């Protein structure tokens, strides 16, 4: 039975939801009701399995690989995700971004500073993530960070799930090329499940699907959530998810 | 409670068929044995065909999305 | 039917048979034989099985049953006797 | 009570099923039900069952006819191979109703092979899937009988037999190939008659 | 324009599907956004009908926006169009469906409403007996179809080829096209074209011939599919009113509420 | 925290090291985000987190498998009174009959171990050294999970005299004194012996009853009952129900303990 | 080319498993590899000498109840059936 992780202030939360960001009913559609809702659908996917056992993060990875029940993957990924991007926007345990993050994204963004990249990666979430998805700041094993964003259910930490190409309309020649890069580093490996090792984090992720911005921003205007939610983070979360 | 076949913390499984067949009869919704077996039954045709949906549909959008 | 032996003194195999495989370069010289036999000798037509056999035999000519063990541990266990 | 849980307890909810565990007569659908277990039980020969299965077993996978037997032994074999068979016919994506609105003990419809429905098809990024192909091994030098996926179907010919058939003879099984699933129906005993050409 | 259809008003409901607020921010809302884009990323959409932008604006990645936010309009309207209402209470006044929904099991294997043949479309019913065995199996297999899509699509009911040999049902995601002669054979293209260039700067052999069968037919290479109905499984529909735990609950009175009349009018013929 | 580790430039890329440091800080604080885990058996705590006799249920003990008896080929007409029946093949022991002896038997653990006195944890089987080495750790006891050298309670002399000896306070704090020789090489006989096996066992049960050392065991279907003082009746060659009546034994013996040094405390 | 019995043969809509293409499956199937068993009356077959012929050897001896299957009532029932056949003159 995977059961909805008890938040801190959980009961100022239900009075107002995140301040600056959330109203109190769009707090509830983002985790109260949303968060039951995944929980409930996977304990029901993965219950009389060994899968119930383990946690969404170790689910995702291990589910990863396996066409079939990609479902409960979805369901892992979310649900995961989900709790992630509310924990960048707990009110609490103001914040303030630490001098290693800074100097990571200067040094990683070719110089440019955290802003201008925050401007960027709400141009990135308005263009590529057409609907549901999400959206995140990860880092690779060469310390350099750099803006994924994954269609619906996507998980930043396994690249062959990243979802961040939408087949459905057309591709650009060049993603055509990293996709078929990307085939081949797959098969490379000798592995029978055909899996491969991918030590990318996530540091920040954003909540695109419209289960968080719908009812308090509408059909438009996501971007505007986008930028509200990126400027009142808390930052205590996102600095203890970087390694020193 | 066994008014519905899926429970949180249990398997969609046939013993579950069994189970809503024995709450029917229990509460004399339907009398003989036959009758609430078949109705549990049906239900469970309706629910893993959901299933069988949900999975399909995952890999066909998994396999759209990169 | 089944049947059910008495309590033995042991569970044993007098002569335990293995599987030895016979040697390559032996059945390779039998077959260069029959092939000298219905050809002839230094036939044009099995010469190359010669090759084989002189590589095979080149460098030398020629190139373990736990029943027993296995039957007296677990005799104890499987023989089904009553209580006591 | 205790009689009550007894009935209710997992074990009591395998059906009783006695059949030869080693059966080499032909084979249409599963026999004995699959007991699976996880790793963190296996490490402990927990499979909750009467008594430890010994530690050599590393699947994590069995069928079993006896909790217990005289010969003081779980009488079980470690072998899971069904489900792949079933999860691979999902795979293949041919759909084959009773399942819509005293006791009979035929099979009905599929009896849990497949509960898909006929009238669905497949989009790709390159696009619509017109036909589904799968790989496959043809078997003999006979139709000629193919193993795909677990199942064993008739393959139906395109004008003549490649010539690989009759350079390779019976060592056809070696090689792979490439068919489309024309059709799948369900024979009565439960069967599954699956018709596919080699493309 | 176009995009607005007259069964829908600003401030009036749709009976039982919407409330006002669901209708409006469903439909007038999006409308309104989806088309300042399009009319941003092109103006000469405005002159040109949206089946030919997506006809004419595929396959380019520059291009993409345009038939993105066509498709979005056009599959918008194409799914609203059938729409009529239904008797059912109305969405807005219901009390909305909670966790317990995830736990009650459907009826739609032991159930059928609002068939087809009973307002007089004999056709279609006849149609969707042939292909989909009956109606409880169509209905079914629709509405778990759109059940299942987690984010933003539909679920198509097609046929194929103006007459059709055989019907079939179909689903498109994020701005996806339900006709296939769009698409059909790009990944096919670009393999070969990346291929070329490689060289230029075999598994590919292999993967050729099953990418050739995947798409390859019976007395041609191409095939067409004219749409004949659509749903929406986007959250903007039914996240406003019906709720998180509510889209099958709107799957069903979307079902109640789909006219078979109109859907008849763009049945082509027969073989 | 972690010595001798040399970090890397930031101009290059991470160590092996660096990412294994970098994935355990993931781990110990985001990989368990997103749902918690309720009402799913781990077997560890079973060792770890052993309920206390009065909280057991029928429920908890069918959940552990106590319940399967030996097969009905098997059976020992002499364990009539503790079946509840027989169900597919096998005899089903009576749960309530379990929890009772086995209430009982934590009783008596509780009270050697509040008296200071020697509880040894003999069981012989494949995987159970990880639960003996617990409570006989959690209980200040002693345990064997090896082999029972025959002889060890009636020829002790023989075979436990050469082993090291100890003077030990009322708190089990060492005293280090010195040991005469006579006294190293008396027999240190245990107060209490709880044997997981009784049938593979026989030896310790009759040098038990020649030593008058009082004894627990998990009687099975096919166990005989009169052959130990303090009977559980359960299902002992499952490791998850061996493991659990263990667990419970193990926490009587540590309460025991503690309430021993608690009134050595005031 | 590959002896018959060193081929296994999956038969048509049978399932399988990998080890099946395997001498092993060969071994295990080797190892593993009528009407008087349907309730009927052997003595009532005793004008009948072809059904009584399908239980004696070549030479005519009647062939053991571990090799016939049969229970020991059939059995003594066959025994005395071939007997009077074997008296009457037919067989
Ligand atoms: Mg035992």
């Amino acid at each position: 039975i995977h059961v909805v992780p008890k938040l801190p202030n959980s009961k100022a939360l239900l009075q107002n939801g995140v301040p600056n960001i959330l109203s109190s009913s769009g707090f509830k559609t983002v985790w109260f009701d949303y968060q039951r809702y995944l929980c409930d659908k996977l304990t029901l996917a993965t219950a009389g399995q060994s899968l119930e056992s383990y946690y969404p993060f170790h689910i995702l990875l291990k589910t990863a690989g396996n066409p079939l029940q990609s479902n409960i993957f979805n369901l892992a990924s979310s649900i995961h995700n989900n709790h992630l991007f509310v924990e960048n926007i707990l009110p609490s345990a103001k914040t303030e971004p630490s001098r290693l993050f800074l100097s990571k994204i200067k040094d990683s963004f070719n110089g440019s500073d955290w802003e201008v990249v925050k401007e960027e990666m709400i141009y990135r979430a308005e263009n590529e993530v057409l609907g549901q998805g999400w959206l995140f700041l990860v880092e690779n094993n060469e310390k350099k960070l750099f803006i994924l964003t994954s269609n619906n259910n996507g998980t930043p930490y396994y690249f062959p799930r990243n979802q961040s190409f939408d087949l459905n309309s057309a591709i650009s020649i060049d993603e055509f090329a990293t996709l078929k890069q990307m085939k081949e580093l797959i098969g490379k490996s000798t592995k029978l499940n055909g899996k491969v090792q991918d030590w990318t984090m996530p540091i920040i992720c954003v909540n695109l699907w419209d289960h968080a911005y719908l009812h308090d921003y509408g059909v438009g205007n996501r971007s505007k959530y986008v930028k509200n939610v990126l400027d009142n983070l808390n930052w205590s979360v996102v600095n203890n998810r970087i390694f020193s | 409670d066994w008014s519905h076949m899926l429970q949180i913390g249990r398997p969609l499984d046939g013993e579950s068929v069994i189970q809503r067949t024995m709450y029917l009869i229990k509460t004399k919704q339907y009398g003989d044995m036959v009758e609430a077996y078949d109705h549990a039954r049906y239900e469970f045709y309706a629910l893993r065909m959901q299933e069988e949906t949900e999975q399909q549909v995952a890999l066909e959008e998994a396999e759209m999305f990169g | 039917p089944v049947y059910r032996l008495p309590p033995l003194p042991r569970l044993k195999v007098k002569k335990p048979i293995i599987r030895q495989e016979a040697n390559k370069c032996l059945v390779l010289m039998s077959n260069l034989l029959q092939c000298w036999s219905s050809y002839g000798h230094m036939s044009p037509k099995c010469a190359g099985l010669v090759t084989e056999l002189k590589s095979c035999t080149s460098e030398s000519a020629l190139g373990k049953s736990n029943i027993n063990y296995h039957a007296a541990r677990l005799y104890d266990r499987i023989n089904g006797k009553p209580h006591d | 009570t205790l009689a009550e849980l007894l009935g209710r307890s997992r074990i009591a909810q395998v059906a009783n099923n006695h059949k030869p565990l080693t059966y080499t007569g032909k084979k249409f659908h599963p026999t004995h039900q699959i007991i699976e277990t996880k790793p963190s039980t296996l490490y402990r020969q927990e499979w909750g069952l009467k008594s430890a299965i010994p530690s050599k077993i590393k699947s994590r996978y069995l069928v079993y006819n006896d909790l217990d037997t005289l010969e003081r032994i779980t009488t079980f074999e470690p072998r899971g191979g069904t489900q792949w068979n079933r999860l691979r016919f999902q795979e293949m994506g041919v759909p084959i109703n009773p399942f819509f609105k005293k006791f009979n003990t035929e099979i009905i419809g599929t009896g849990g092979l497949s509960y898909s429905l006929p009238g669905k098809l497949k989009n790709s990024p390159n696009g619509v899937i017109q036909r589904t192909v799968v790989p496959g091994r043809i078997l003999n030098v006979v139709k000629w009988l193919a193993a795909i996926g677990g199942f064993v179907a008739d393959v139906v010919f395109f004008q003549s037999p490649p010539s690989s058939f009759n350079s390779m003879g019976d060592f056809i099984r070696m090689k792979t190939f490439l068919f489309e699933i024309l059709e799948a129906s369900m024979e009565k005993n439960g069967s599954v008659s699956m018709h596919a050409r080699l493309l | 324009t176009r995009y607005a259809l007259e069964h829908l008003k600003e401030g009036a409901p749709l009976k039982g599907l919407f409330s006002i607020e669901g209708l409006q921010k469903a439909w007038f809302d999006r409308v309104k956004y989806l088309d300042a884009k399009l009319n941003d990323c092109t103006n000469e959409a405005q002159q040109k009908p949206l089946e030919t932008l997506i006809h004419e604006n595929s396959k380019s990645a520059s291009k993409k926006h345009i038939v993105n936010y066509a498709s979005s309009l056009y599959n918008l309207k194409f799914s609203m169009s059938s729409l009529q209402g239904c008797i059912r209470t109305p969405p807005e006044e219901c009390p909305r469906l909670g966790p317990e929904a995830l736990l009650q099991t459907p009826d739609f294997n032991r159930t059928i409403s609002n068939e087809p043949l009973t307002t007089g479309n004999e056709r279609l019913q006849a149609a969707l007996i042939s292909s989909f065995g009956s109606l409880m199996e169509f209905r079914t297999l629709l509405i778990n179809s759109n059940l299942a899509i987690s984010g933003d699509g539909f679920t198509w009911l097609v046929a194929r080829r103006i007459e059709y040999d055989k019907l079939f049902i179909l689903n498109t995601y994020n701005a996806g096209t339900p006709f296939n002669f769009s698409t059909s054979g790009v990944m096919n293209e670009l393999n070969n074209q990346y291929t070329n260039m490689e060289k230029q700067r075999a598994k590919q052999a292999k993967t050729k011939f099953i990418y050739e069968t995947q798409q390859k037919g019976f007395s041609g290479k191409e095939v067409s599919y004219i749409p004949l109905l659509a749903i929406d499984a986007s959250p903007k529909t039914w996240l406003t009113d019906y709720g998180v735990f509510g889209k099958r609950e709107y799957l069903e009175r979307v079902w109640d509420s789909i006219e078979w009349k109109i859907v008849e009018s763009r049945l082509p013929q027969r073989t | 925290p972690y010595p001798n580790l040399i970090p890397s430039a930031n101009d290059k890329p991470y160590s092996s090291q660096e990412l294994f440091l970098r994935q355990l800080n993931h781990s110990m604080r985001t990989a368990k985000l997103g749902a918690t885990i309720s009402k799913v058996y781990y077997p560890h705590k079973d060792i770890f987190y052993p309920p206390l006799p009065e909280n057991i249920t029928v429920e908890s003990l069918m959940s552990a498998g106590v319940h399967l008896g030996q097969s009905t080929s098997l059976w020992r007409s002499s364990t009539q009174s503790y079946i509840y029946g027989e169900y597919k093949g096998i005899h089903i022991i009576d749960l309530n009959q379990t929890l009772s002896y086995l209430k009982r038997a934590a009783k008596v653990v509780e009270g050697v171990s509040e008296s200071g006195g020697i509880i040894l944890f003999l069981g012989t089987r494949q995987g159970q050294k990880r639960g003996l080495e617990e409570a006989a750790k959690k209980t200040h006891g002693y345990y064997v999970s090896t082999r029972w050298i025959p002889g060890t309670l009636t020829n002790s002399t023989e075979i436990s005299g050469i082993w090291e000896k100890q003077e030990i306070d009322s708190n089990d704090n060492p005293t280090e004194r010195a040991l005469s020789p006579n006294e190293t090489s008396k027999q240190v006989k245990p107060d209490l012996l709880v044997v997981l096996n009784p049938t593979e066992n026989r030896n310790a049960l009759l040098e038990a009853i020649k030593s008058r050392v009082p004894t627990i065991a998990i009687i099975d279907t096919d166990s005989e009952p009169s052959l130990v003082t303090y009977p559980i009746p359960g299902n002992d060659d499952s490791l998850r129900s061996v493991n659990f009546l263990l667990g419970v034994l193990a926490r009587a013996g540590q309460r025991g303990l503690q309430n021993r040094l608690a009134r050595n405390n005031e | 080319k590959i002896d018959q019995s060193l081929s296994k043969k999956l038969p048509k809509g049978t399932i399988y498993d990998p080890f099946d293409f395997s001498m092993g499956r060969i071994h295990l199937d080797r190892k593993y590899q009528d009407i008087m068993k349907s309730g009927a009356n052997p003595l009532e077959f005793y004008a009948r000498p072809r059904i009584l012929s399908r239980y004696v050897t070549s030479t005519g001896r009647i062939q053991h109840r571990d090799i016939t299957g049969l229970s020991a009532k059939n059995q003594r029932r066959l025994s005395k059936a071939i007997r009077r056949c074997q008296a009457i003159g037919l067989m």
